[PDB]
């Protein structure tokens, strides 16, 4: 009795063709969740990657398209909408490393909460220790002591695998890798073999954050593909 | 400040306090009566015959 | 009705000790995570310490590490904070908080501005 | 003077609790103990709807019990024909993050909201046959969690700013504001008489509001964590709420107290969706353990289980005639059960 | 003495193909019967499984049917020539489907994003269509420039290289892909959480898992490395080649259908659903 159901099947086939075209684009791009706090410089990073290519920022590197979602005009109780980002390919967590005030403890607690969330146990985190110049100035001034808020820093030494930029004070690189290891301890405390952390030392004048994000996403996708093959 | 918020909260609590409440047994009986009234018309309680089942 | 009541605050000379008790009602105590936060002049909510369900895993902030003790008694539905060798910058309102989800390791929005499952808090001045 | 007001508030709450305790002369354990259980409600999937790229997060049934609307995080609002699994419509969204969708009682309009804090309303019955956005209601400062069409030209939206709102579509400006929740309002349900509505929030509390006059008529507590779902009983004198404490509670408006508790020892996953049957005897709830449960509302026992979803069940709905039950989960698949 | 050695090789050969055929049939049924393990990777795996089944069936036919019809004429009946052509096509299809496995893995690990439908169609065409492009010319040149003789003896090597050169090319490309993937895995492990000596055990396990999927053993110990033929080493080389070729299908099926965590998880979910309904 094909009188109208032919028309609805034609409509279905057109809708399926449009959906296939949309799917060819949806999974050809990587979605990133940008997270941070006040005086963390995430807006500066946003304008950095926007000028050179909720709020949406589309940029492209090496013919690969990245969508970055910066949550805005929302309350401070993120226990509910964060579940909307369970399928994000990466969470770019930006923290001001010179805000120890002692705002680093709160940043560490939010990082721990994100890492231990049951709906984010599969999403890797790209760590951005922003505002490195401010940290260097603070360390060289010597007015503020890191051990005041983190006593264990009094018994900390530079890691062997450290690769400081030439001309750097041993004190500033000590503090920098101490903050990095403070984050990495929480990173490696749990969640083994399913998601990883990619710390970086960024700043306002830094200009390769886009390439850093591209490389980290490339590594994440390669690791996921290797895991699907039971090969890594 | 918080004085206005506390005043609004206590006013709402006082307004919600004085209502004509009824015994829980009456509500239970009403729910039972409603459930028994529409038992025949509920295809979930009584699986509809496949002859008139649109999802067969 | 979730309810968390704090007690045991007051005024103590520097270097003293205090005990803060936190009574919970309206819910099961042993199925979730407890923690202590504080709010001092210089407006801001900061996480002080946290304790898991059984109480085996306890974590402290850097400022009070080696100075404070935390405990929980599920039999009496209560939480305890023992404060030793008080310092002038410890004056704050202490809130006995808990993040909502039972049987979870994550713990969100405890230090939020308008948290729902946070107690009224108690004053601790030195 | 604040402290005295605090003691006044706490003593008023104590008086309310004492009155509620006095009003409860019995409990449903022995009132319905002489009722034969419904046995086992064995349901099998009849249709499986596919096409969503990302996870389906909300859905709403049609008034004709034939058409469905489903919202997915990929940025798609798909209207299906349940009988023949035919995709009637597929509307792209400006913002990919959609957390709710509603279907108008007349079937002319469809609404959706999300992290953009904007409720977009699309007119399906257009002149040219192409669905385009007809209205964009804005004004919430938090994510819009649920919307339900009161009728044409009126809609109720609950948001993440701890407020609900009743809007006027053609004017585009909200007419009534419902405030009093201290947490994220997560779900809405319109009463059968279209005069009251219940909203559960992320503070272990639900509230009955009068839409006409616009303030919290009644409040109910008892849950242990954030309430994620709520729906009216078919009689209109009761409702059911599911929360993250892995328990469901049935409340009665006239009793103004906790009435029934549906829970199990081996269930430690929160409830994400709650819905009733046509007769109200079966309460259907979606859980985080990837499967839905079907309780006997008058007996508080597991009368049925729906399994077949590879991820958490996010949305759940029952037809107006009660003929079928639709479940949508995070595996991008929506299933029909009967 | 030769005769018992040949008997042992024949029986192990038949046992290897029988077990491979059974395991591949079970694996194909498992992959096609759950409706959840329907990724493009699983589609390519199913095509490789079908190719292995076809090769095993072709070898079974060429042995059993030919022996039965010759012992209990056929050399010029026009049938055995077609049977041999189908056998050659099956072997080429198996080699090129191993090549397709390797190329798809390399594309995933190197190329960012490719369109699923077009690239999948390209893989299907490469797996099944490309072998014909050198199988059919081999048949026509054998017919035109060589006697019939049931098309078994390879008199002139020139008429046989056109069926061996593409196989060697596929094997070489698979070896290169194997080397690249092993290098990628080493780079990923030597940068992780430092792990430990496991960096070895894990690398060895990954290499052993990848060996049968890409068919790398031909480069390893068939015609390149020191493994050669001698008075007594020829017997060992032939034995290991025959055994590994027979058991390659079984190893692939075990490693990618019965050991994969996704399949076991789906089986557990189905068992729990059966418990719930009953």
């Amino acid at each position: 009795q094909r009188n109208e159901e032919k028309a609805q099947r034609e409509a279905n086939k057109k809708i399926e063709k449009q959906l296939q075209k949309d799917k060819q684009v949806y999974r050809a791009t990587h979605r990133l969740l940008l997270l941070g706090a006040g005086e963390s410089g995430k807006n500066t990073i946003v304008k950095q990657m926007r000028i050179l290519h909720i709020f949406e920022t589309k940029f492209q590197v090496d013919k690969v398209n990245f969508h970055m979602f910066d949550v805005g005009a929302q309350r401070d109780e993120r226990r509910k909408w964060i579940q909307c980002f369970n399928d994000v390919t990466a969470i770019i967590f930006v923290v001001a490393s010179s805000s120890y005030t002692n705002r680093l403890q709160a940043a560490l607690k939010l990082f721990d909460s994100i890492w231990n969330n049951k709906w984010l146990r599969d999403t890797s985190v790209i760590l951005f220790l922003n505002k490195q110049d401010l940290l260097a100035e603070k360390v060289l001034a010597g007015k503020s002591k890191i051990e005041d808020y983190f006593p264990e820093f009094a018994r900390y030494t530079t890691p062997e695998d450290a690769t400081p930029e030439p001309g750097e004070d041993p004190r500033v690189t000590r503090a920098k890798y101490f903050i990095r290891d403070e984050f990495l301890r929480i990173s490696t405390a749990s969640g083994d073999g399913r998601h990883y952390c990619y710390p970086h030392f960024t700043c306002a004048v830094d200009t390769e954050n886009i390439r850093r994000v591209f490389n980290d996403c490339r590594d994440i996708i390669q690791r996921m593909h290797l895991r699907q093959y039971e090969l890594l | 400040a918080s004085i206005a918020q506390a005043r609004k909260l206590v006013e709402q609590l006082k307004m919600e306090a004085n209502i004509d409440r009824i015994k829980v047994s009456k509500a239970a009986a009403d729910l039972m009566a409603y459930c028994e009234a529409h038992a025949k018309e509920d295809p979930l309680l009584t699986p509809v015959p496949a002859s008139e089942n649109p999802f067969r | 009705q979730v309810q968390l009541q704090e007690s045991g605050g007051g005024l103590v000379q520097p270097g003293g000790s205090l005990r803060l008790s936190c009574a919970a009602s309206g819910f099961t105590f042993s199925n979730y995570k407890m923690n202590w936060v504080r709010q001092a002049p210089g407006k801001g909510l900061e996480w002080v310490s946290d304790i898991s369900q059984s109480g085996a895993s306890i974590s402290y902030t850097g400022s009070v590490k080696g100075r404070f003790t935390i405990s929980r008694d599920n039999a009496k539905n209560t939480l305890y904070l023992q404060m030793n060798s008080l310092k002038p910058e410890d004056t704050a309102v202490y809130y006995c908080a808990r993040c909502p989800a039972p049987f979870t390791r994550d713990c969100f929005d405890v230090t939020s501005t308008t948290y729902a499952y946070r107690g009224q808090g108690t004053q601790v001045t030195v | 003077e604040l402290d005295q007001l605090r003691q006044e508030a706490e003593q008023l709450k104590n008086q309310i609790r004492d009155a509620r305790k006095a009003c409860a002369d019995a409990t449903l354990s022995q009132i319905t103990n002489n009722i034969d259980p419904v046995g086992r409600i064995q349901m099998r999937t009849r249709r499986t709807l596919r096409g969503h790229l990302a996870k389906i997060y909300a859905m709403h049934w049609g008034t004709d019990s034939r058409l469905l609307v489903s919202a997915s995080q990929d940025g798609k609002l798909i209207i299906w024909d349940s009988y023949t699994t035919n995709k009637v419509h597929a509307i792209p969204l400006r913002s990919s993050w959609v957390m709710t969708c509603a279907y108008a009682p007349s079937g002319n309009y469809v609404a959706c909201g999300g992290l953009d804090n904007i409720c977009s309303i699309y007119n399906l019955k257009t002149r040219e046959g192409n669905v385009r956005v007809s209205r964009e209601l804005a004004g919430h400062t938090g994510y819009l969690s649920c919307c339900r069409f009161l009728d044409d030209n009126q809609i109720v939206t609950s948001s993440g700013d701890t407020t609900c709102a009743l809007w006027d579509i053609e004017t585009g400006q909200q007419t009534t504001t419902f405030t009093g929740h201290t947490g994220d309002v997560m779900s809405l349900s319109l009463a059968p008489d279209t005069r009251l509505f219940v909203s559960g929030a992320c503070d272990a509390s639900a509230k009955l509001w009068d839409v006409r006059e616009g303030m919290c008529r009644q409040t109910f507590t008892g849950h242990e964590s954030d309430i994620n779902a709520i729906c009216f009983f078919p009689n209109g004198n009761a409702f059911a709420t599911g929360s993250d404490d892995a328990t469901c509670r049935l409340f009665d408006l006239r009793a103004d107290q906790e009435l029934m508790t549906y829970s199990h020892d081996n269930i430690i996953c929160g409830i994400t969706s709650v819905s009733f049957s046509k007769s109200g005897r079966l309460l259907l709830a979606g859980y985080d353990d990837f499967n839905c449960n079907v309780w006997d509302a008058l007996k508080a026992d597991r009368a049925g289980v729906l399994a077949g979803h590879d991820n958490r069940v996010s949305c759940l709905g029952v037809t107006d005639d009660g003929m079928a039950v639709a479940t949508g989960s995070w595996d991008s698949f929506l299933k029909i059960w009967n | 003495s030769p005769e018992e050695q040949l008997l042992f090789l024949y029986i192990i050969y038949t046992v290897g193909y029988a077990l491979s055929f059974s395991a591949l049939v079970i694996a194909s049924a498992i992959l096609l019967g759950f409706r959840h393990l329907h990724c493009t990777r699983n589609y390519i795996h199913l095509n490789l499984f079908a190719s292995f089944i076809l090769r095993a069936l072709s070898v079974f036919i060429k042995d059993a049917a030919l022996k039965w019809m010759y012992s209990t004429s056929y050399q010029d009946s026009l049938s055995c020539r077609l049977v041999f052509l189908l056998m050659q096509y099956c072997v080429a299809a198996n080699y090129y489907w191993l090549l397709v496995e390797g190329v798809y893995l390399y594309t995933l690990l190197a190329f960012s994003v490719l369109s699923e439908q077009w690239i999948f169609r390209l893989y299907v065409s490469i797996g099944w269509g490309v072998p014909l492009l050198f199988v059919v010319p081999w048949g026509i040149v054998k017919y035109l420039y060589e006697d019939e003789g049931c098309w078994t003896r390879n008199s002139n090597m020139n008429y046989w290289l056109i069926i061996r050169l593409p196989i060697l090319f596929a094997i070489g490309v698979n070896f290169l892909i194997f080397v690249r993937v092993i290098c990628i895995v080493v780079s990923k492990l030597k940068a992780n959480l430092m792990c430990k000596t496991d960096i070895k055990c894990r690398l060895a396990k990954s290499t052993l898992t990848l060996i049968p999927l890409l068919g790398t053993h031909e480069v390893i110990f068939a015609f390149v490395m020191d493994e050669h033929a001698r008075g007594t080493l020829r017997f060992i080389k032939l034995f290991t080649e025959l055994s590994f070729t027979s058991f390659q299908g079984l190893m692939v099926a075990i490693l990618y259908c019965f050991v994969n965590n996704e399949v076991q998880l789906e089986f557990r979910k189905s068992w729990e659903r059966w418990r719930l309904e009953h």
